[PDB]
């Protein structure tokens, strides 16, 4: 199971919001809540308006949490099954089709990284390869600057901390948008998580 | 481009035949349908009445007797869906009562094709036009005007539909197929409501290949069902089924009722074998009995007395007596009359040294036959007699009426034959000298006879016969030339001549002149009683002169350049007076003569042969001219002299006859035989018939060995032993290309002699070889002329052809040499003589061979096309390449390269069946739906324009350049053959004349009556898409300006502007024009 | 062996879209106006399925609309040297359509299908970039039986019939009237629809395991998607109206053009006739789209000479489900040819194969003789 965390309204004990993306979530089902490792117990589901004590994916939940951390949970955390739970860290590699730019993004660039719910600042540290988007020719040599239209795999270090997934391992969670000055500037997938 | 069409020979093939009462309810008629033509006959112990031309391919023909009418009425439906009912009037006029085009908007035609049927009650015609729709025309007098309605069929695949006799409401009955098998079903027609209502009976599955449904009269009622193996009868819940072995070997296609009762029925075979069917009586059993071989019957029609008209499309149509007592010859049928049939014209060629005649591959299978077709005047030989060396001939009148006496001359002699019916006999005629060469005799005035000899001009008595007065040269020499009439004689002696008068008991002298040089030909023929002028021709001055009588004063001396005059004459045609002057070299100057004034002028010069020519007047009742030479020649007339050849080998001399035995006749003498017969009135086409008993498939003429090469195909069964002797199992010399080291098609190159039409040699190609092309030609620099064949190799497993041959042959002495070969990697569709080089189509390629000294084919130059090079023709450097898909390709050899180059092309998807070149720029061809079209040459030059379409109505197989009149308005010529056996022709007009002769047409259509009231400008509109013809001119109309009455002409020519340096038109200006256009066949 | 249905429903794109069972043809010779997207080069055969992903808005704006009405758009046969002289083309009907706003950018998928060939009259440029097209329709010219004109009017009743001897009992009974013509049974067959297809049917059975149309018109247009021909050739096929004419100028191609060389250096063999095979039901080659707005009329051949590889086997956006592609290219000139497909499971057949994009192939006739 997985659940992005969109916001935490402080009522009764504590609550939160988000689209339930993975795995059905029982009443009083023991789950984990990520980038801090925290234990929590399900008290009250408020699926949309209604309360169904179970609720499968693709449904908008207002979950009422009970754990150590009651607030000091942010948007950009998730809820996890305690067995095979969520990766995180703060470095990753990503295919990055650049979509809008007046010249040349060029290593050491500073942009924001809209992942699922999380919104944090990021830098593309170095770029790995380019792609001839015709075929998917994994570029021979190392690029030294990517332009518009043009696809590049590259390594990002967010200045804080995320909770990624690899695309494929997980779709909805991996898809993300770099976003400078508001204009989406690339959409990308995340392939591999660096330490 | 602007062209002109015309039919030389009307189509010959028989679409349909039907018995009925149509001219008269007393009379009994056969009505024959020759495609666009409709023949009516009358039965006797036949006699014609009226043949008439539809503007349509008769698609259904049925007579039927509506209630309360005097005689049966005929219904014609055509191929562009034209319908009409007809009546015969007696002066004679076939009259369209009803008419109309029943063409629907939506539909795809039935695969079974058009089946029109009337009900026996005279209620409705039934037209199974499109798939899944039974059209009905109801026989009330309100349907006069085109008006009909369809009904829905469940069933699509309908093999055969027929109305059922003996039912109280109209009943149709039909077989139909579906993935559950073939079933026979019946519906009752519900006219009032417009639908079908469940019929009396229906059977499950009949015979697999059951394709015919007879509907039997109302002693019995119901229907019979034919197939391959089974004839099956059905009415109500009766079921008869015999599977005779005596129809195993082939199929049943045509049938007819013999006697109205419907006991007896004719049944014809796809391979001829005429059978009768019996219905034993109600109904009990069936019996079939061999009757015999017929011509391959398309349709059958029993008149009475045991006589039958067999119509056929392949071969000659028959009239067949069938007895009840069979001969040991074989069986029960005997051939009475052979109706010629240029059945499938498949190839043809032009021949012969002038004019030219026409030879065709013709018919198929056992009917297959060459045809020789020639354009001249016929003569019915009553009397031939082996009698030699006749150098002069004259008739005589031994008792005043009717000739009874023929006088004959031989060098320094004479004799006499007296006529007593059909028996010629020796005689002596007192006062005639039997031992000097007679130069003229005949009857004369005052009841007398006049012989004229080398010596003596001898006037004789008729009442007790005896010389009464004789004339001699004052000094007693010989007379050289002698010319008489009724009264006056003008004999010549070498270099001077005399003028006698006939009186009683007295010839009397008058005028003795002296000429410039010695005279050769004389005539005195008169234009009142006695001729005051005279025709002369001189030996050195070589000069036709006209002299005055008594005086012998000159008047015109038109000096021809030269050889010596050999005769001369003044006669009259229609109402203008001419002078002719036939020479030795065989030319014939023909002039315009003035009785009164004396002048000649308006010369014309023609040639009649390299033999001296002999000019003779005669009647048969206007005044003709019979010339004598190599090529016999009758002259007549409509105000343009018409020189027509005559169907006989040289005539040296002739004379008119008019005896108590041979009236209005003609006696004529060649070097060996005396012939007496009666001539026919105007020149027709005559056809020589060369029975092969196997299918011909190509033809050509090797001039320099007076023989035809002919590819052909017999049929044989498997062990390979044939059915019958054909024109390839019986030649003099008989070769083969390989030894002995269900049907099958054996190919043979025949060789045929252009005189005898025996089969000299019958070569036999390989096993599983197919003979495609054939040609006679000289090649390279070499004076031999070879007979080249091209083949393809036909294995059934292989779907294209992988290999073939270009086999040169030679015909020398009495044998057929196999000179060279070239194995080829495909199919030799077409080959052609081209600049002394062999040029061949092979699959998708045009290959050009040279002919090396070593006597082989080296490939000069190669060129690949997209179109399967099926068609090929050429002129100059240019090549025209056709494929079955109307895709056309113009190519040019360019010598200074050694390469072919594409000049032009055109690809409009349609079926093609031949093409031609008319000149550099234009290309005749016959695309689908019996059509013509012509493309024109003039970056974007490589597009051949569409510049003419027309709806012919005949399936063209072959075009070849040529004519059927002497050498000598039009430009060019192109004959064409045809499946319907028709022969046509094409020629370009100049622009000026296209104008009038279109303008003309419109006019004639308003005036002219169409058989079924079908408009001319639709018939001759192209069909599948549909458009009205441009660039052509139906001559077959133009011409029919002459068979209309004199008022109707005036009508036509009402408001025109005739072209001569130009004023208001007369009928007499077009009469002229239309005749100048009956003289190209 | 896998399932021969998965590739042709293009399951790579996006689970389920919004299908349109709707019809919308234009009666023949009709003078209609149609719009044509920028970017999409390709000559589009009728019957042939064309997927498409469309990025720019102008494109989307056009698409999103053409969902309320026709769902048909045009596609212009280009010969490159024409130069805005697009003279023919084809009507592509949208039988499918899903769009999704959830990635973080406007995206569209469709699945079109050619409907009618046509002639270009005039091309007019709205300033959005999209064209509209003054367009005559082409019909289908369909000749009746060769032996129609000349059929015998008593031998019409056995024109109809209820292993390969049947073909020898077809030709002798169908073209019997050949005799009446200037030509024999076996020729008229080389132009006979029924027979032609059946010869093509044999040439698709060596490609294995087949079912398909009865109407030749459709059989022609079908097989034409399978023929891996260059640009300028592809055209002649389209232009050729008659099915017969088409059926033929298809069989000339299957039989002659054995070698598929590389289209850059020209003489560098890459595969042969022998080594083509039907993976998709639509045949070996069909048109698939990649995740950037490109098309690959791409061929399924067992082996192939003269190829490098680069990268490593990936199953990202694999048209083929359960296979995995690796980029291939010319040894010589380095230009791209296709993708080498490798299996993942160990109980699938063609354990390896080669998908080759058409834009990289050049059918050649062996030898320097007929060539
Ligand atoms: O089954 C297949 C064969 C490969 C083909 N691919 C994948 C691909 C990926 C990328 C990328 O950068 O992610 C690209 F730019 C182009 C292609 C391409 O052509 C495909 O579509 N599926
Ligand atoms: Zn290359």
């Amino acid at each position: 199971i997985r659940l992005p965390i969109v916001d935490k309204y402080k009522d009764m004990g504590t609550v939160v919001l988000g689209k339930l993306e993975s795995g059905s979530i029982c009443k009083g089902q023991q789950l984990v809540m990520m980038p801090n490792k925290h234990n929590v117990e399900v008290l009250g589901i408020l699926s949309d308006d209604v309360e169904t004590d179970t609720v499968a994916p693709g449904e908008n939940l207002k979950i009422r949490l009970k754990g150590i951390e009651e607030e000091e949970i942010l948007p950009g955390f998730i809820l996890c099954d305690p067995n095979n739970l969520c990766h995180s860290g703060r470095t990753f590699d990503a295919q990055i089709v650049i979509i809008e730019h007046k010249s040349i993004i060029c290593p050491g660039y500073n942009a924001v990284l809209h992942i699922h719910t999380c919104i944090e600042e990021v830098e593309i540290t170095a770029l790995i390869c380019l792609v001839d988007k015709k075929s998917g020719e994994k570029s021979k040599t190392r690029p030294r600057f990517v332009k518009q239209d043009q696809v590049c795999i590259a390594r990002l270090r967010t200045a804080g901390t995320i909770c990624l997934e690899t695309f494929k391992d997980f779709p909805q969670m991996g898809r993300f948008t770099l976003r400078d000055e508001g204009k989406t500037i690339a959409i990308g997938k995340v392939l591999k998580l660096v330490p | 481009s602007y062209n002109y069409v015309v039919t030389a020979q009307k189509p010959t093939a028989v679409n349909g035949c039907v018995t009925g009462h149509f001219t008269s309810a007393e009379d009994l008629n056969l009505l024959i349908a020759k495609n666009t033509r409709l023949e009516i006959y009358v039965v006797t112990a036949l006699r014609p009445v009226k043949e008439v031309g539809m503007y349509g391919k008769i698609a259904v023909m049925e007579l039927f007797r509506p209630k309360g009418e005097s005689k049966d009425l005929l219904f014609i439906l055509t191929a562009k869906y034209n319908a009409c009912i007809l009546e015969y009037k007696q002066s004679i006029d076939i009259i369209t009562r009803a008419h109309g085009n029943v063409q629907d908007r939506i539909g795809r035609p039935s695969e079974t094709g058009i089946i029109g049927i009337i009900d026996p009650e005279c209620r409705m015609i039934g037209l199974r036009l499109y798939d899944g729709l039974f059209k009905v025309i109801p026989l009330d007098r309100d349907n006069k005007e085109l008006k009909a309605f369809n009904i829905r069929l469940e069933e699509l695949h309908v093999i055969d539909v027929k109305f059922l006799y003996g039912c109280q409401a109209p009943t149709i009955c039909f077989v139909y197929q579906d993935p559950q098998g073939r079933h026979v079903k019946t519906y009752e027609v519900s006219l009032r409501e417009k639908e079908f209502n469940k019929g009396p009976w229906k059977q499950e599955n009949v015979e697999a290949e059951a394709s015919m449904v007879i509907a039997v009269p109302e002693p019995f009622g119901g229907a019979i069902i034919i197939g391959q193996e089974s004839i099956t009868y059905h009415n109500g819940d009766k079921y008869l089924a015999i599977a005779p072995p005596i129809i195993k070997q082939s199929t049943i296609v045509c049938h007819n009722r013999v006697d109205p009762n419907g006991s007896r029925y004719l049944l014809g075979d796809m391979e001829g074998r005429l059978f009768m069917l019996l219905l034993e009586k109600t109904l009990k059993d069936l019996r079939v009995e061999l009757l015999g071989e017929t011509s391959i019957a398309e349709c059958l029609t029993y008149l009475d007395n045991g006589v039958v008209f067999v119509g056929s499309r392949l071969g000659d149509s028959q009239l067949v007596k069938l007895n009840v007592d069979s001969n040991e010859q074989g069986s029960y049928v005997v051939a009475m009359e052979t109706f010629t049939n240029l059945g499938p014209i498949v190839d043809m060629c032009v021949v012969d040294q002038g004019q030219g005649q026409l030879v065709t591959c013709s018919g198929a299978f056992k009917e297959g036959s060459l045809r020789i077709i020639r354009n001249g005047i016929g003569i019915h030989e009553h009397a031939s007699i082996d009698l030699p060396g006749i150098k002069g001939l004259w008739p005589l009148r031994s008792d005043p009426e009717t000739d009874d006496t023929l006088v004959l001359s031989f060098v320094g002699q004479t004799r006499v034959l007296m006529l007593n019916g059909e028996e010629v006999e020796e005689t002596e005629l007192m006062g005639f000298v039997d031992d000097q060469q007679t130069f003229f005799c005949g009857n004369v005035a005052h009841q007398q006879l006049i012989q004229i000899t080398s010596a003596s001009v001898r006037l004789v008595s008729q009442e007790p016969k005896a010389l009464v007065s004789e004339w001699k040269e004052p000094q007693a020499k010989n007379i050289s030339v002698a010319s008489c009439n009724s009264s006056q004689v003008v004999v010549a002696v070498g270099r001077a001549l005399y003028y006698l008068q006939i009186h009683p008991q007295e010839l009397r002298q008058i005028s003795h002149t002296e000429m410039e040089h010695e005279v050769a030909c004389l005539d005195i023929t008169p234009l009142n009683g006695l001729s005051p002028l005279c025709a002369i021709g001189l030996w050195t001055d070589i000069s036709a002169r006209i002299l005055k009588l008594p005086s012998f004063e000159l008047l015109h001396k038109e000096m021809l350049g030269g050889i010596i005059p050999r005769s001369i004459l003044m006669t009259t045609f229609e109402s203008s007076h001419y002078l002719l002057c036939a020479l030795g070299d065989g030319a014939l100057f023909y002039f315009g003569l003035n009785i009164e004034t004396g002048l000649l002028s308006d010369r014309k010069k023609v040639t009649l042969g390299t033999q001296p020519t002999v000019l003779r007047t005669f009647r048969s009742s206007t005044t003709n001219v019979f010339a004598c030479s190599d090529r016999p020649t009758v002259i007549y007339s409509n105000h343009k002299l018409v020189f027509s050849n005559v169907n006989l080998k040289e005539v040296n001399y002739m004379c008119p006859l008019n005896s108590d035995g041979y009236p209005d006749s003609l006696a004529l003498a060649n070097n060996s035989t005396l012939t007496i017969g009666t001539i026919d009135e105007i020149q027709k086409l005559h056809i020589r018939t060369v029975p092969l008993y196997e299918s011909p498939r190509k033809i050509c003429y090797q001039e320099v060995s007076q023989c035809f090469g002919v590819l052909s195909s017999r049929i044989e069964v498997q062990d390979t032993t044939a059915l019958r002797p054909s024109a390839s199992t019986q030649a003099l010399s008989s070769s083969v290309s390989s030894s002995k080291l269900e049907e099958v098609e054996v190919h043979n190159l025949l060789i045929i002699d252009q005189h005898t039409f025996e089969v000299l040699h019958a070569h036999q190609f390989l096993q599983n070889e197919y003979a495609l092309s054939l040609v006679s030609c000289k090649l390279g620099k070499d004076p031999n002329t070879y007979f080249i064949v091209g083949t393809a190799m036909v294995y059934p497993e292989e779907a294209e052809p992988k290999q073939g041959r270009i086999v040169v042959f030679q015909y020398s002495d009495g044998k057929l040499q196999t000179v060279a070969e070239k194995e080829v990697k495909g199919a030799v569709y077409s080959m052609v003589e081209f600049n002394g080089k062999l040029l061949a189509s092979i699959n998708s390629t045009v290959r050009l061979y040279e002919w090396t000294t070593e006597k082989e084919l080296r490939t000069e130059c190669n060129h690949y096309n997209n179109i399967m090079a099926l068609y090929l023709k050429t002129k100059g450097d240019f090549i025209l390449v056709g494929d079955l898909m109307r895709s056309v390709l113009l190519l040019a050899y360019k010598p200074m390269e050694g390469n072919f180059e594409e000049i032009a092309r055109d690809f409009n998807p349609n079926w093609m069946s031949a093409v031609e070149i008319l000149d550099d720029d234009n290309f005749l061809g016959a695309e689908n739906a019996f059509n013509l079209f012509v493309c024109q040459k003039d970056e974007e030059r490589q597009h051949l324009q569409e510049v003419g379409l027309f709806h012919l109505g005949e399936f063209v197989n072959v075009f070849c350049h040529g004519s059927l009149v002497m050498q000598n308005p039009t430009q060019g010529s192109v004959l064409f053959g045809t499946v319907n056996g028709m022969i046509g022709l094409v020629t370009s007009l100049s622009e000026s004349w296209y104008n009038l002769l279109l303008d003309m047409q419109n006019r004639l259509n308003k005036v002219i009556k169409s058989v079924g009231k079908i408009e001319h400008s639709f018939w001759r509109s192209f069909h599948t898409k549909t458009e009205p013809a441009t660039g052509f001119i139906d001559g077959d109309l133009i011409e029919s300006f002459l068979d209309i009455s004199r008022p109707k002409m005036q009508e036509v020519v009402a408001n025109l502007q005739y072209d001569d340096g130009k004023r208001e038109a007369t009928a007499d200006d077009l009469i002229k024009v239309v005749e100048e256009l009956t003289r190209i066949h | 062996n896998f399932d021969t249905s998965l590739p042709t429903s293009h399951t790579y794109l996006g689970a389920d879209m919004e299908e349109f069972h709707g019809r919308t043809l234009h009666d023949d010779d009709s003078c209609q106006v149609i719009p044509v997207l920028p970017q999409v080069m390709m000559i589009l055969i009728p019957g042939q399925t064309l997927p498409l992903q469309l990025f720019h808005p102008q494109e989307v704006s056009m698409v999103r609309n053409l969902i309320q009405k026709d769902r048909t758009f045009a596609v212009l046969a280009y010969s490159n040297v024409q130069e805005r002289e697009a003279q023919f083309g084809t009507t592509a009907e949208i039988y499918a359509y899903r769009e999704e706003q959830d990635f973080g950018i406007e995206i569209v998928k469709v699945k079109a299908i050619g409907r009618q060939r046509f002639k270009v009259l005039e091309l007019r440029t709205q300033s959005d970039g999209i064209q509209q097209a003054k367009v005559q329709i082409l019909p289908e010219c369909v000749l009746p039986s060769t032996m129609s004109a000349v059929q015998l009017e008593s031998l019409n009743k056995c024109q109809i019939f209820p292993s390969y001897k049947w073909w020898q009992k077809y030709q002798k009974r169908k073209f019997h009237c050949a005799n009446l013509t200037s030509w024999p049974r076996w020729l008229y067959s080389l132009y006979d629809a029924e027979t032609l297809m059946d010869r093509i049917k044999k040439q698709l059975r060596e490609w294995d395991e087949n079912s398909l149309p009865s109407n030749p018109i459709d059989f022609s247009y079908r097989v034409a998607a399978c023929l891996p021909i260059d640009d300028v050739l592809r055209i002649q096929l389209l232009k050729i109206g008659s099915a017969i004419q088409r059926l033929r100028c298809e069989l000339d191609i299957m039989n002659k053009c054995t070698s598929l060389c590389c289209k850059q250096c020209q003489e560098t063999e890459i595969t042969t006739k022998n080594e083509i095979f039907s993976l998709s039901l639509c045949g070996p080659m069909a048109a698939y789209v990649n995740p950037h707005g490109y098309v690959h009329e791409t061929l399924t051949v067992y082996k192939a000479c003269n190829l490098n590889l680069i990268g490593r086997p990936s199953t990202e956006h694999s048209w083929f489900p359960g296979y995995a592609w690796t980029v291939a290219q010319c040894k010589i000139c380095a230009s791209h040819i296709g993708w080498k497909f490798t299996a993942t499971k160990k109980d699938m057949s063609p354990q390896k194969f080669w998908g080759l994009t058409r834009s990289a192939l050049l059918p050649t006739i062996p030898d320097t003789e007929d060539e």
